[PDB]
């Protein structure tokens, strides 16, 4: 059954709120497992302490670079990169959780949370989850973004883990 | 009060638009790849003895977002059209950028410079003789550059400024 994970988001170190996500292991098991394990930290590395480096209001919040903390890094539990598992799931609206990448078959750890329907990303980014609780937290995160994505405060995953 | 010039750097993904701009602005060569969303920089320089203020827009090389280029093409005063000498598709793409600029600005003689980047590389795929011929067909300069070694970087930007200056003196 599909795992649920959470992030506790902070703004310059001050708690903002919790976002939880259902991970669609029933459709993208390999991609869901990567995000689940990175959320628990059980491999010895993962999302805890990392930041949302790119927030563009009207589109998405992107994060997951826990290796370089500059928007260029990240790694998967399978190695540096892994293949696009499938494109069964689509970018249908706010709350969609999907993999960032540098072209075909370059998934690592970077991900994005949609704040709107981004259907032109279908077939380029592997969708693998959706916000359950705390969409209002994701909406609140947009005030810290900008047109090119540069954030005006440090938006971090202060804690993260698995709930179900 | 100094004369201002709005420059826009365009071209296919990965050709070195940001590497060229960052060389001019920050005096270093970005080895890593960090694909651009959109960035703006300001710098004062002296060209042929006249001080001027460059506003430089560094754009994304993402063909799926071509419709988003119109707005910055309307605002821009001169365009660096960049290809890479090891990327034949990027040289083919130049024609599309030139025609989009001409269409969006409704103007036959927008200030432009054709830039062939990555000339430090030990091999290549683009015949630069074709670049000279293309630039001639457009009536614009062709400049070879390497953002890695800084060769030609100042020349590319300053040449575009000279093209804008000549346009304003028409
Ligand atoms: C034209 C201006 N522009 C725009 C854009 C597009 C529109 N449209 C309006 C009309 N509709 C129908 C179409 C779209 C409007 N306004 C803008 C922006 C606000 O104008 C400044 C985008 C964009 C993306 C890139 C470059 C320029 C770009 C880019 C550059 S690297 C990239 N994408 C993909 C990115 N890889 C990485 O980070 C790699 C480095 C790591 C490992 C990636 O996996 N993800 C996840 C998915 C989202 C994507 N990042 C991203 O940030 O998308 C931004 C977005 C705003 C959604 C699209
Ligand atoms: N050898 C060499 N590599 C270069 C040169 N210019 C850029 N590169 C390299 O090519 C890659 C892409 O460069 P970058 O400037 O990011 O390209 P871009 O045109 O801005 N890409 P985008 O459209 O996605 O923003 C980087 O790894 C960079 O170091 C050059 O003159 N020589
Ligand atoms: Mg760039």
């Amino acid at each position: 059954v599909n795992p649920t994970v959470f992030f506790d988001i902070a703004v310059d170190g001050e708690p903002l709120g919790r976002v939880s996500f259902e991970l669609f292991a029933d459709k993208v098991p390999k991609t869901a497992e990567n995000f689940r394990a990175l959320s628990t930290g059980e491999k010895g590395f993962g999302y805890k302490g990392s930041c949302f480096h790119r927030i563009i209001p009207g589109f998405m919040c992107q994060g997951g670079d826990f290796t370089r903390h500059n928007g260029t890094g990240g790694k998967s539990i399978y190695g540096e990169k892994f293949e696009d598992e499938n494109f069964i799931l689509k970018h249908t609206g706010p709350g969609i959780l999907s993999m960032a990448n540098a072209g075909p078959n370059t998934n690592g750890s970077q991900f994005f949370i949609c704040t709107a329907k981004t259907e032109w990303l279908d077939g380029k980014h592997v969708v693998f989850g959706k916000v359950k609780e705390g969409m209002n937290i994701v909406e609140a995160m947009e005030r810290f973004g900008s047109r090119n994505g540069k954030t005006s405060k440090k938006i971090t995953i202060a804690d993260c883990g698995q709930l179900e | 009060s100094m004369t201002e010039y709005k420059l826009v750097v365009v071209g296919a993904g990965g050709v070195g638009k940001s590497a060229l701009t960052i060389q001019l602005i920050q005096n270093h060569f970005v080895d890593e790849y960090d694909p651009t969303i959109e960035d703006s920089y300001r710098k004062q320089v002296v060209i042929d003895g006249e001080t001027c203020l460059l506003d430089i827009l560094d754009t994304a090389g993402k063909e799926e977002y071509s419709a988003m280029r119109d707005q910055y093409m309307r605002t821009g005063e001169g365009f660096l059209c960049v290809f890479a000498i090891n990327n034949s598709k990027s040289f083919a793409d130049i024609n599309l950028y030139r025609e989009q600029i001409k269409r969006v600005k409704d103007s036959d003689d927008v200030p432009m410079v054709l830039v062939g980047n990555k000339c430090d590389l030990p091999t290549r795929t683009v015949d630069t003789k074709q670049a000279h011929e293309l630039a001639k067909s457009y009536g614009i300069p062709f400049i070879e550059t390497s953002a890695k070694t800084r060769q030609g970087v100042e020349d590319a930007f300053y040449t575009l400024v000279r093209e804008i200056r000549q346009y304003r003196m028409k």
